[PDB]
């Protein structure tokens, strides 16, 4: 079958800048039976271009197609704030269809540092015998961070669990959300509890953190 | 050589398989060990080479069964009972090491191999809604972040608002993330002025329609 990779995996532009969106096949597709769509979250996507350079009806004239045989290229030649999405390039040459794994663009901002905040497990939690705690990473950019937990200096592996928001609308930052689960059992073995947070926009790693009380 | 896994709902079973890939490890002791994803390896099940010690994790005893065959070429974990906690990749290994316990994943030695399993939930459960009391005082200054922990439920989605409607602004509800009990959990926060703590209301509404699940929760300080 033929294997779609795409370039970059991100892209962090501007608006009103031009993106150029790169997908290579491991094998030449003939006819350049090739398809760029539009993704965004909960919706299905959107066709963009078919037959490598020809926009669906209604697309705008910003979205255009090029390339043949294992080389294509999606540009947007000016990013409107609705364009900030997935965008995934597939093959119709050969069966099965296949599909990239997508390049995401999103937009660039100046680096903002995270504000870390740490929330203990409730009294109501406990008594059900877990307890989560939770770490906050609020209103950063860029989206890469490192979030590290410590139980008596003890680096913890396996027991915590990311989540990360979509781009805020507004102010183009990202927020985390570290939670640590562990039984109630397990977490009254303990003293200090720590998150320790690596960003850009930090001179140095911030930790926040709470004694259990 | 191995077989046997794949994706099967909570409260069915599998049986995965060992097959030597060079004819015996008939005089050898053999286990099962599992890698759930994003976890480390654990220990699962052990026998003796003739059969007669077996030995099991505690989350898995009572639930799953190694056996083998008398020629070495089978070993085998009947699975029984399957929870989402037993997701995870499994494999067989030979004890080559006596380090310590038989309990002990250092003393197996595998080559590579595994088989992947997994348990996909299925009832209908609402959430259990926790409160993630503000971060300083009332009396401190600066910004202050509070929230509700929304957790155990499934499926998706649920519907995350605070004051009914009459507070968005600072809000940020996580996406909801698959917990390794096959249920959902996600957390509400909110940015707010410390010095408002006290005079003003923050409650989280839950609403869960898959099950009619609908909470409202008072976040408070501890």
């Amino acid at each position: 079958e033929i294997v779609l990779t795409q370039s970059p995996g991100t892209l962090s532009l501007s608006p009103g800048e031009r993106a150029t969106l790169s997908c290579r096949a491991s094998q030449s597709v003939s006819s350049s039976y090739l398809a760029w769509y539009q993704q965004k979250p909960g919706q299905a996507p959107r066709l963009l271009i078919y037959d490598a350079s020809s926009r669906a009806t209604g697309i705008p004239d910003r979205f255009s197609g090029s390339g043949s045989g294992t080389d294509f290229t999606l540009t947007i030649s000016r990013l409107e704030p609705e364009d900030f999405a997935v965008y995934y390039c597939q093959q119709y040459s050969y069966s099965p269809v296949t599909f990239g794994q997508g390049t995401k663009v999103e937009i660039k901002r100046t680096v903002a540092a995270p504000s870390v905040f740490i929330f203990p497990p409730s009294d109501e939690q406990l008594k059900s015998g877990t307890a989560s705690v939770v770490c906050l990473l609020n209103n950063f950019y860029p989206r890469e961070a490192k979030v590290q937990w410590k139980v008596d200096n003890a680096l913890q592996s396996g027991n915590s669990q990311e989540s990360v928001t979509e781009q805020d609308s507004k102010d183009s930052t990202y927020s985390l959300s570290s939670t640590l689960t562990l039984s109630k059992a397990d977490y009254e073995k303990h003293k200090v509890y720590a998150c320790e947070v690596t960003h850009q926009g930090l001179s140095s790693p911030v930790t926040k953190s709470f004694n259990r009380g | 050589v191995q077989s046997g896994g794949g994706l099967v709902q909570a409260g069915g079973s599998l049986r995965l398989s060992c097959a030597a890939s060079g004819g015996t490890f008939a005089t050898s002791p053999m286990g099962w060990l599992r890698q759930a994803p994003g976890k480390g390896t654990e220990f699962v099940a052990a026998i003796s080479p003739s059969g007669g010690d077996r030995i099991y994790a505690d989350s898995v005893k009572g639930r799953f069964t190694i056996s083998r065959d008398n020629a070495g070429y089978f070993i085998y974990l009947q699975m029984n009972s399957l929870k989402p906690e037993d997701t995870a990749v499994y494999y067989c290994a030979v004890r080559r090491r006596f380090d310590g316990t038989s309990y002990y994943t250092g003393d197996y030695d595998s080559w590579g191999q595994g088989t992947l399993v997994t348990v996909s939930s299925a009832s209908t459960k609402g959430p259990s809604v926790f409160p993630l009391a503000p971060s300083s005082k009332s009396t401190s200054g600066g910004t202050a972040a509070l929230g509700c922990l929304v957790k155990d439920y499934f499926p998706e989605p649920v519907t995350v608002s605070w004051n009914s409607g009459a507070l968005t602004s600072g809000v940020h509800t996580f996406p909801a993330v698959l917990q390794s009990s096959g249920l959902y959990s996600l957390s509400s926060v909110v940015t707010v002025p410390s010095s408002s703590l006290g005079t003003q209301t923050y409650i989280c509404n839950v609403n869960h329609k898959p099950s009619n699940t609908k909470v409202d929760k008072r976040v408070e300080p501890k």
